[PDB]
C-alpha cells in the first residue's frame, strides 16, 4: 500500500555536548536525494482525543540534501576466518571434521563449513541439501565432484561428520556418525537409531582457490571485494569444534574423532575451539581462537550464541563457566543482525547551547517522512535542571522491530517489517525460525517501531513522550538521561538531581542500574515510579559491543523459555533471569512490583483508608474523598491498566510504606502472573483473585527523600485527558511540586 | 528511623477487607438471581458427566479460595457407613449422611448460609 | 471420634531373605500388651462398589504378645555439641557471637545457642523471648541474671549478636547490629533501619555447670540422663557460624566480628564452621567441624537445611559447591523429624520360604488395629517370576503424613496428624511454620496415610494394591522391588526380568533410577507405565541416612518454591529441580509426560486412527472399534483422570511411537501445567485447550523390546470395574500376555 | 531400526483434527443457542465498563488461540483516518470503517462466517 | 619502572591540547613501594595551533613511523623500552574526572571508543601462542605483534 522508501539509524542512543553522532540512511533504490532536519519531540501520540502531534524545529548545522543510495545488509550468524594467503586450501589431500546439530535440516540448502565461491563453482564446502550431508569440491570451470550421505539427518541430533578428500585414489569419502547420549539430543538412548553411513564417490576435478574467507555456517557468495565475503546459504543449529587436516583420514581416524580424541595433532591445519576464553567473567568477546597454533583466528559475525551446550554435555554442570569442556558450540541462527555495517551519510556534532531533551532527525524523501530518534544529555558532570527523566532505552531495544505478522491493529511500518525481514531484524519478544527466542538485540539497525507518530497499547517512545509533553505543558525544567548512561555512570549521575522520574515501561534493567537506584534512594534521594512491570528481567550490556543487549529469559511473564543448560549469560558468567529470583524483587527497591497483566482496557483507582491520613495530606491536596482516580484516558480509558504492580511485605516492600489507592474493575482476561501460582486452579483471573490490583504507594527513606509508585502503565497515558484537569495530573503535580523543594520529603 | 516492628502493620489487609466486601455482595446477588444452581448442585455435586454452569463455577471459585474455606471437612470412620460434617479439635455435627454427595451438598448450603449471615 | 492409640514403623522399607527387619512401636500410655501377626496385603480399597478388603495371614515366628509403652520423640532441629568436661562452660569471662536471621521472632521463647538446664536454671543461654534477644546466666539456685536488648528483631533480617560476660566488673553486656546488604534480607538498603544497641546490666550470680550438652537453636530440658539431652525451646531461622571466646569483648571487637573478621583467633574456645565439608558433591553429612582446632565437633540432629544462604550472600554465585564461603547457615525449623529414635520392640528375619509380595504387621491393641507395611524382595541375585512390580516408595515418602487440616474427606488418622504433630512429622507437600516448604522427609517415623484400609483422593499404597489385586486375580506370577532398591542396584536389578511394571504414581525418582530405566529399555527391555506424572521431580536419597529423602522444588506442579540461593541439593551438589528442565523429560524415556492436572472426576478414552493399525491389532483385540475405553471406575469415574500425560515429539517422544487413544470430556477445572505457558491467556483449561488430554502410546526399542504407557492415575482404578469385565482389563491383559512371551516385542 | 526421518510424522495432528472438529461443533452450537452475544459484541467490543458474558467470553477464548487466528488484521495509515481489514503481502478488503470498534465487530462477524463455512 | 597513567586529550572546541599524568603504584608492581612521598601527578595544557592531519602510516604501539607507507610497510624508528598496558583511543575529549576514573581501570564511555587493544585477550589454559592483538572495542582494528615482545607480563 504505502511503500516505505527510506530508513536509517544512529550509531549510539544518547550524545552529550561536544561529541558526534553518525546517521546511516538507506533507500530502496539509488536515485534522487533526501532532505534532513533536526526537530525536538514533545508529544508523539497522534490520537485525535489527545493533544495531537507536537514538534519543534531547530536551526542546526545538519540540514541540507544528501545522496540517497541503497545499502546491502548482511543477515545471519556465522564465523568468518580471514585467509588471504589461501592456507586453508591444501594442494593435496585434506580432511574436515565437525560436530553437527541441526534444527531445520529440510529448509533449503544450508552450508555448514566452507571455503567456497558460489558465482563460479570453486573451492570446497560441507553443506546440507535434500536433508542429506553433501561434501563438494570444484575447479572453477563449473564442474564439481560431490559425495552424498546415505542416511539423512534427524532434527536436533548430534552428528559427527568427517569429509575426506583423497587425490591418491581420486576418491571422496564421507563418514557420518550419531553421537547421542542421555541429555544432549532431542531423544535419548532408548531408540534403535540407525543413522550411520560411510560412502564414496569419484574426485574428477581438483579443488581450486575460492578467493574467499573460510566460513562456518555459510557459503561464500562471490569473490572477496574489499576483504568482505558475503554469506548466502545460512545454517540453523549448533556446530562444535570444526577442524581441517592436511591428510586423508581413515575410518579408524573418524571413529576416534567421533569420541572426542584429537588424532594426529601435528597434521592439523586449523582447529577452532569455540570454548576458549571462558573465565569467571563469561566470554564477552568475538575472538574465536585457533587451538592449533597457526594464526587462523576467526571472528563471530552477527552474534551467534556463545556458551551453548556441546556434544558431550551430560547435565552434571549447568553453569558454563565451571565446565568449559562441555560448552563448545555456537547456535548460528539464519536471521540475526547486530549491526547493519552501513556506510555513513552524515554526522552531527552537538553544539554548546542545545537543551537536553528528546530529538530526532526528520528525513524527507519523495513522499515518505522518516524519523531517527536520539537523545541529548547534559554536559558531562553538569546538572542543568532539578529533574531527571530516565528514558528506558533497554526496553526500547527489547521491543525493537517487534514483528506481529511474522509471529490487532497494523500501520504501514508493520507490513514493512514483515515484507523486509532482512533489513530490520527481530525482537527479544519474538523468536527465531528454530523455535528458540531471540536473545541478542542491537541499536545499530533501523528500529521501525520507535518513530513517534501513529485504543490499545502504544509503542514505548510515544509512551514516554506523554511524560515529556506533560512536563512541557507545565513549567517544569528537566534533563534527559538514558539507561545506557545510568549503566555507564552509576549513582553519580543520579546524585546530581533532586527527583528522578522513570519512563513508561522500564521493564528490562541491568544489575548495575538496580545498584544505582538503591544507592541513590538510600542516601537522601527521591523518585517517581510512574510505570509498572518495573524491574522484571535482567539485561546485560555487551562489554565489547555496547550497542548489543542480552536477555535469557525463563518461566514467568515471558514469550519464550531458555533451553536447559543455557541459563547463564555470556557477557558475564552470572545467572540473570528475572530479578525476583535473584533476591532482588521490584518491591525491595521501588516499593511495588509485578502482579498481573492483560490486554483489553484499563480500570480506575479506588481510594484506600490511608488517603485520609494527615501524613499524606500533601498528596491528596485537591481531590474530594468520593472521587475516582483516572476514569478515562488515552490508554484503555483509565489509569490502572494492562500491567499491574502490588504491595507485598514478603517480597520486600519497606515497612513504613503507606498505601494510597488501589485499582478495580479488571476483567477476567487479567491473569495472575506465574510467579504467584503454587497450584494453578480456576479463579486465577482478574476480578476473581486478590492479587490482580494496582497499588499507589509511598515510603520515605533516610536523609530526606522517598519514593512514589503509581504501579500502572496507563497512568502516563491518562495525564492529558480532559485537557490536563483530572485527578491523575493533580496527584502527579502535587508530588512533583513537593519533591523539587529544598525541604526534606515528609515522613 | 524504622526501629520497632510493632509500630508497622501489613497495610494490604485494608484492601483485603474492601475486596471481600465487594466479592460477598456480588456472590449473594449471583445466588439471588439464579436460584436453580442449588438444584443443579443437589443433582450432581461433583460435576460428573455434566459440567457445571458458568455461574455455578463462579460460585465454586469464590468458595474454594477464601480463608474461611478451611472449615467444613467431611468425616467418617471405617465402621460407620455414615458421613458427618466437622467444623473447626473439630466440632462434629449431628446429621448423618449415607453418601458423600449429600454431605457435600449440605456443606455447600451451609457455606451459602455463611455468606448470607455476615453482611 | 475414634482415638488412635497405637503407632509404629520399620527401620527400612525392603527386606530380602535371610536378613532382619526391626519394628518400633509406641502407645499412648504404658499399660497392657498388644497382639501382633503377619498378613499379606492383596487389596486395600474398601469401596463397596469394588472387590473390598483382602488379606492373607501367614504363620511365622513374628506373632505373640509384647508389652506396650510410651516412647518420647525428639522433634525439631538443632546442633548438639557434646561436652562432658564442661569445657564450654568457662570459669571466668566469656563471649558468644553468632549471626541471626529469625523468621518467627514473636512465636514464644526461642533459644539460639545454649548450654543450659531448665529444670534448675543453671548454665548460660542466648535466647529470644518477648521478641528481644536476652542473654541470661544462672547457677542452679533459681537466681538468674539477664541482659535484654532495646531494639527488637525484625523478621528475616540478618543481625550480629554478641553476648559478653565480665566478672572483672561484674557485668553482662549485649551487642546487636544489623548486617543487611542488597540481597540477603527481607527488605533492602532503602529503609532507614535503626536496630542497633549496646546495653548492659549487673551480674549478680555466676554461670555454673549446666550438666547438659551445648545446643545451637535450642535450650536443654533437664540434666543429661544416659548421655542424651532433650531440646525444648526451638529457634526458627538461620544461624551463621557461632563462636565462643574465652574473654570479654568490647564494642570495637564486636564491630569487627560484625564484618566477618575473626578477631582474637588464639582466644577462641569453639568455632563451628557450618560450611566446612562442602566439596564438589555437596555436604552429605551431619558432622559440624570445630574450626578452632579443639575437637568440639557438632552433630546435626533431625536434619536442618544444609547449604543455605549466609549473612554475606550477594547473588553472584547461586551454587554452594563453588562459593562455599557465603553459605554457612542452617535453617533449624521447629518441626522437622528424620528419625523417631525409638527403642526396638521386636524384630523379624525373613525365612527362605516366603514369596516376594506386599506384607504388613497387624498390631492389635485394646480397641485399635494398625498396620506397618514392609516389602519382601527375592533372594539376592535371583528372580522368581518374569514380571517385576516396582513399588514407588520415594513417592510414598513424598506424601508421608500429608496434612490438610493443618494446612475434602477425612478419617480418624488425619485428626491424629492434626492432634499430635510432634509424633508424626510433615510431608514434602506441606509447609513449615516459617512459611517454607519441607525439603527432607523420612521413613523412620509412623506414616499414617500408608495403611491399606479407609472417590476424590485415594492414597498411594492402596492405589498400588489395585494392581496387586489385579495380578493376583488373574494368573500372573510377579516379584516386587522398591525404588530404594533400584537406586541401590541399577539396571542390573531390572535385567533379570522380562517386563517391569510401574506403580500408580511414580512421581519422585532419583537420577540413577532414570538412568537405570533408560539402560533397561535401551537393550531389549520391556516396560509398562500404567500411571501419570511419572518422572516429574528429581529426588536424592541421603548417603549417610538411607531412610531420608530430599527434594527442592521450583515453579512447576508444586506445593512450594525454593528460596533464591538454595536450588542445589545438599546430598549431592547437582542441580535437581524437575526432570524436564534437565533435558531428561519423561517423554524421552517412557513416551508420554505430564500435561494437565485437576481434582474433580475422570474422563474416558476415544480411539485415535492408529488403533485400527494392523501393526497393533494385538492390543485392541477384543474391543469393538466404536467403544469407550475406560468409562466408569473406582477412582473418579473413568480411566483418564486426575493427572494426565501427553504425546509430544519436541520434548523427546521416540519417532516411531503410535498414538492409540486420547481422553475427552474433561472439566474446566483441569488446568494446563505451568511448564507449557508462555503468556497465560484465559482458556488454559480442560475442554478449551489442546494440551489437556491423556495419550495411550506404544513404541518398540532395540533388541526386541517395547514400552506401553497409559498416561493416567485412574487407569488402575478401572481394572476392577464390572467384576473384571471391561476394556481396561482386557487391554492391560493383552499387553501383559504379550510382553511375557518369548518372542520379541512387535514393532 | 529407525533410519529415515520422513517415514515418521507427528501423530498428534490426528488428535488436533479431532479436537478441532468437536470444538467447532461446540462453538457453532453456542452461537446458535445464544443469538444475543453478537449484538453484545456489536455494542462494545472491548468490554469497556461492561465485561463480557461467559458465553461471549467462551467464544472469544475459542477465536484467540487458533493457528488460523493470525488472519484478519486491522490496517491503517498515518494519512487515512479510516480502518480497513487486512487478510492473509496481505490483501486488504474494500469496506471502510470510521472507528476501529466497527472494524473489530466486522472481524468478529467474519470469523463466525469462517467457522460456519468449515462445517 | 613506575606505573603511570597517561591521558592525552585534543579539543578543537577550545583549540587546546591537554595532558594528564598519575602514578598508580601499589604494593607490588613498581620499583619502590608505598612508603615514598611520591608527587608525580600533573594536569597541563597548551594551544592547538594546527590540526592533526593524516599521517599515511600504520598505528604503532611503542614506536614512531619513519616515512609514508610504501608497499604496505611502515618502518618503526624511535623504540620505547618498557611495559604498556592496554592502550585505547576515544573519539571525544576527556576531562580530569574521566582520566581519574581511567586511572582506576574503569572503562569510561564504552560507546565512544575508537579502539581498545586488550593485550590479555587470548590467554587460555595453554598460554597465548599468537601474535594477534584483539581490538576489545569491536571495530576490527586488530593488532599484530612484530619482532616478538614479551607476552604474559605483569600489568
Amino acid at each position: 500500500m504505502k511503500d516505505i522508501a527510506i530508513r536509517g539509524y544512529c550509531d549510539r542512543p544518547s550524545v552529550a555536548t561536544g561529541e558526534t553522532i553518525r546517521f546511516y540512511v538507506s533507500a530502496n533504490e539509488t536515485r534522487g536525494t533526501f532532505d534532513a532536519e533536526l526537530v525536538r519531540l514533545i508529544h508523539g501520540d497522534s490520537n485525535p482525543a489527545g493533544p495531537g502531534y507536537k514538534e519543534e524545529a531547530i536551526k542546526s548545522d545538519l540540514e541540507g540534501q544528501y545522496p540517497a543510495r541503497f545499502q546491502r545488509t548482511q543477515f545471519g550468524s556465522y564465523v568468518e576466518v580471514a585467509d588471504p594467503d589461501a592456507g586453508l586450501q591444501p594442494d593435496g589431500a585434506f580432511s574436515v571434521h565437525l560436530f553437527l546439530w541441526s534444527t531445520t535440516p529440510s529448509r533449503g540448502r544450508q552450508g555448514i563449513a566452507s571455503r567456497w565461491n558460489d558465482e563460479r563453482q570453486s573451492g570446497w564446502n560441507l553443506a546440507i541439501e535434500d536433508g542429506r550431508v553433501v561434501f563438494t569440491i570444484g575447479d572453477g570451470s563449473g564442474a564439481t565432484s560431490s559425495v552424498v550421505s546415505d542416511r539423512p539427518l534427524f532434527q536436533q541430533i548430534w552428528y559427527s561428520i568427517t569429509g575426506v578428500y583423497d587425490p591418491e585414489k581420486k576418491q571422496l569419502r564421507l563418514y557420518q556418525k550419531s553421537v547421542v547420549n542421555r541429555t544432549n539430543s532431542r531423544f535419548g538412548l532408548v531408540v534403535p537409531l540407525d543413522s550411520d553411513c560411510a560412502v564414496s564417490a569419484d574426485a574428477t576435478v581438483k579443488a581450486a582457490d575460492s578467493e574467499t574467507s573460510l566460513l562456518i555456517a555459510g557459503l561464500g557468495e562471490a569473490a572477496a571485494q574489499d576483504g568482505r565475503t558475503w554469506c548466502i546459504a545460512h545454517y540453523n543449529g549448533k556446530v562444535d569444534a570444526p577442524k581441517i587436516y592436511g591428510c586423508a583420514l581413515g575410518q579408524d581416524d573418524a571413529e576416534k574423532l567421533s569420541r572426542g580424541e584429537i588424532v594426529r595433532p601435528i597434521s592439523r591445519l586449523a582447529h577452532w575451539d569455540f570454548s576458549a576464553g571462558i573465565g569467571l567473567n563469561g566470554i564477552p568477546t568475538d575472538h574465536v581462537v585457533d587451538a592449533s597454533g597457526y594464526g587462523h583466528h576467526g571472528r563471530c559475525m552477527n552474534q551467534p550464541s556463545r556458551g551453548s551446550t556441546g556434544w558431550n554435555w551430560d547435565g552434571h554442570e549447568e553453569n558454563f563457566i565451571h565446565c568449559p569442556e562441555q560448552y563448545g558450540a555456537l547456535w548460528f541462527h539464519e536471521d540475526c543482525l547486530d549491526d547493519c555495517r552501513w556506510e555513513k551519510d552524515f554526522e552531527f556534532t552537538v553544539p554548546e547551547g542545545l537543551k537536553s531533551d528528546f530529538y530526532a532527525v526528520k528525513i524527507r524523501y519523495e513522499d515518505t517522512e522518516d524519523y531517527i530518534p536520539f537523545f541529548v544529555l547534559p554536559p558531562r558532570g553538569t546538572a542543568t535542571a532539578p529533574i531527571l527523566v530516565i528514558a528506558s532505552t533497554l526496553s526500547y531495544l527489547a521491543y525493537a522491530n517487534e514483528q506481529i505478522m511474522h509471529k490487532p491493529v497494523l500501520n504501514e511500518n508493520d507490513v514493512e517489517l514483515h515484507k523486509n525481514l532482512s533489513y530490520y531484524g527481530l525482537s527479544t519478544a519474538d523468536g527465531h525460525i528454530d523455535g528458540r527466542g531471540v536473545q541478542y538485540t542491537s541499536w545499530r539497525r533501523p528500529i521501525m517501531n520507535l518513530r513517534p507518530k501513529h485504543f490499545g497499547s502504544i509503542w514505548e517512545l510515544p509512551a514516554d513522550l506523554h511524560l515529556i509533553d506533560w512536563l512541557n505543558h507545565n513549567g517544569f525544567e528537566y534533563d534527559v538521561a538514558t539507561e545506557h548512561d545510568l549503566n555507564d555512570q552509576g549513582a553519580e549521575l543520579l546524585r546530581r538531581y533532586k527527583v528522578v522520574l522513570t519512563g513508561s515501561h522500564p521493564e528490562y534493567q541491568t544489575w548495575a542500574n538496580a545498584d544505582a537506584w538503591e544507592d541513590y534512594l538510600a542516601d537522601g534521594g527521591r523518585g517517581m515510579y510512574l510505570a509498572a512491570n518495573g524491574m522484571y528481567w535482567i539485561v546485560e550490556v555487551h562489554p565489547e559491543k555496547p550497542w548489543v543487549m542480552e536477555v535469557r529469559k525463563e518461566l514467568g511473564v515471558t514469550a519464550w523459555e531458555a533451553p536447559p543448560g543455557e541459563y547463564h549469560y555470556s557477557t558475564n558468567g552470572r545467572r540473570g533471569g528475572r530479578f525476583r529470583g535473584r533476591a532482588r524483587a521490584t518491591q525491595k527497591i521501588w516499593g511495588t512490583g509485578m502482579s498481573s497483566f492483560g490486554f483489553d482496557h484499563s480500570g480506575y483507582f479506588v481510594q484506600m483508608p490511608d488517603s485520609q491520613d494527615e501524613r499524606v495530606a500533601w498528596i491528596m491536596e485537591g481531590i474530594d474523598p468520593e472521587e475516582r482516580i483516572g476514569d478515562g484516558g488515552l490508554v484503555g480509558g483509565g489509569a490502572g491498566g494492562y500491567e499491574l504492580d502490588r504491595y507485598d511485605l514478603a517480597l520486600g516492600t519497606p515497612p513504613n510504606t503507606l498505601l494510597l489507592a488501589s485499582s478495580v474493575e479488571h476483567s477476567v482476561v487479567y491473569t495472575v502472573i506465574p510467579d504467584d501460582k503454587a497450584f494453578p486452579h480456576p479463579g486465577m483471573n482478574g476480578g476473581e483473585h486478590p492479587f490482580v490490583r494496582a497499588d499507589i504507594t509511598y515510603f520515605s527513606t533516610a536523609n530526606g527523600g522517598g519514593m512514589f509508585a503509581t504501579s500502572s502503565i496507563s497512568w502516563l497515558g491518562s495525564l492529558s485527558w480532559n485537557d490536563y484537569d483530572n485527578n491523575v495530573s493533580k496527584m502527579t503535580k502535587n508530588v512533583l511540586n513537593q519533591f523539587i523543594k529544598d525541604e526534606p520529603a515528609p515522613r | 528511623c524504622v526501629r520497632d516492628p510493632s509500630n508497622y502493620r501489613d497495610r494490604s489487609a485494608d484492601w483485603y477487607a474492601f475486596y471481600d466486601e465487594r466479592r460477598r455482595k456480588e456472590i449473594i446477588d449471583i445466588i439471588d438471581e439464579h436460584p436453580e444452581i442449588v438444584e443443579e448442585h443437589a443433582a450432581n455435586p461433583f460435576g460428573y458427566r455434566k459440567h457445571p454452569s458458568p455461574y455455578l463455577q463462579r460460585v465454586h471459585n469464590y468458595f474454594r479460595m477464601q480463608p474461611t474455606f478451611g472449615r467444613y471437612y467431611i468425616y467418617s470412620e471405617r465402621e460407620w457407613d455414615a458421613y458427618r460434617i466437622a467444623t473447626i479439635l473439630p466440632e462434629l455435627g449431628d446429621e448423618r449422611f449415607k453418601t458423600e454427595e449429600e454431605a457435600m451438598h449440605a456443606v455447600f448450603l451451609r457455606r451459602i448460609e455463611d455468606v448470607r449471615a455476615e453482611l
